């Protein structure tokens, strides 16, 4: 990450440039797996019998 | 050489408020052809007799 001064405009406003450089690499295919179609809105109805 | 400023009324400054208003641009100008002062001489020749 880097921060650089760019200058002051005629409205007396100073500008700063912020930049972050990055990337991602997967060296072998078997290092990553994904499970799809996961449903998160289902709740179980359990029978109850109270004293 | 006596240099001088010749745009006294064109040097613009602004009184600022609590806002993001634009600011004036300005510069100071000099007289293109200033007066140059040159020394004058008061001189005389004095004669003295060698015998005296």
């Amino acid at each position: 990450l880097s921060v650089r001064f760019m200058g002051i405009n005629r409205n007396a406003i100073a500008s700063y440039l912020i930049s972050l450089y990055c990337s991602l690499a997967v060296l072998t295919d078997d290092a990553l797996a994904v499970l799809d179609d996961v449903e998160v809105d289902k709740y179980h109805d359990y029978p109850v019998n109270y004293k | 050489r006596l240099n001088r400023v010749n745009n006294t009324d064109d040097i613009q400054v602004a009184c600022t408020q609590r806002d993001e208003a634009t600011l004036p641009q300005t510069f100071v100008d000099y007289a293109p052809e200033p007066r140059e002062y040159f020394l004058n001489g008061v001189s005389t020749v004095l004669d003295v007799h060698t015998r005296v």
